[PDB]
């Protein structure tokens, strides 16, 4: 009484409503530090003028 | 210092001729290494 | 997949004691909680006691509370039911059960459908 396990399972059945169906989520967090930027886009480099 | 979980080290070495205490003067410390450790640190020790 | 094998049932006089074991085999890393249920001839199945595999916390039905102790051995993959002060009402077939399901409220395990069942072991309580 008043002493519960903090976690609980998801009920994932194929017949579940889309609201209750499982969804995989990846969150990308971008950030700048006291270092050169090491994650860059595919954007091609060019000669310097 | 540990900021956003990322360890930042700043260091400077100066030639001294003193056996007592910290010399009185001014010198800036240049950053050496930023480590993205993500490690919470509340205690430290010295190794000689 | 898991299989459950009860043992340690039989005859005993009212006011005496008995110890049921149930051995889990198969995918045992999947056990969340275990339960004991009983069913006398001609009456419906009834929840007895449940234990959470991690933490070893126990929930009991009111009829057995203070008389029965559920307990587990993680290492030996076995749940125990220590039945003391046996009574008329205790006579029944006892089933152990496993669920892969984590419920926050331990009481849930009284009413929640379990995943696997043993064949059962008979308990019978003699008349004085």
């Amino acid at each position: 009484f008043n002493c519960y396990f903090p976690l609980q399972s998801y009920g994932f059945q194929p017949t579940n409503g889309v609201g209750y169906q499982p969804y995989r989520v990846v969150v990308l967090s971008f950030e700048l530090l006291h270092a050169p930027a090491t994650v860059c886009g595919p954007k091609k480099s060019t000669n310097l003028v | 210092k540990n900021i956003d979980g990322y360890f930042k080290i700043y260091s400077k070495h100066t030639p001294i001729n003193l056996v007592r205490d910290l010399p009185q003067g001014f010198s800036a410390l240049e950053p050496l290494v930023d480590l993205p450790i993500g490690i919470n640190i509340t205690r430290f020790q010295t190794l000689l | 997949q898991v299989q459950l094998v009860e043992s340690g049932g039989g005859l005993m006089q009212a006011g005496g004691s008995l110890r049921l074991s149930c051995a889990v085999s198969g995918r045992t890393f999947s056990t969340a909680a275990m339960g004991w249920f009983r069913q006398a001839p001609g009456k419906e199945r009834e929840f007895v006691a449940a234990i959470r595999w991690s933490g070893g916390s126990a929930y009991y039905a009111d009829s057995v509370k203070g008389r029965f102790t559920i307990s587990r051995d993680k290492a030996k993959n076995t749940v125990y039911l220590q039945m003391n002060s046996l009574k008329y009402e205790d006579t029944a077939v006892y089933y152990c059960a496993q669920t892969r399901v984590t419920r926050s409220l331990l009481s849930d395990y009284a009413t929640w459908p379990y995943d696997y069942w043993g064949q059962g072991t008979q308990v019978t309580v003699s008349s004085k």
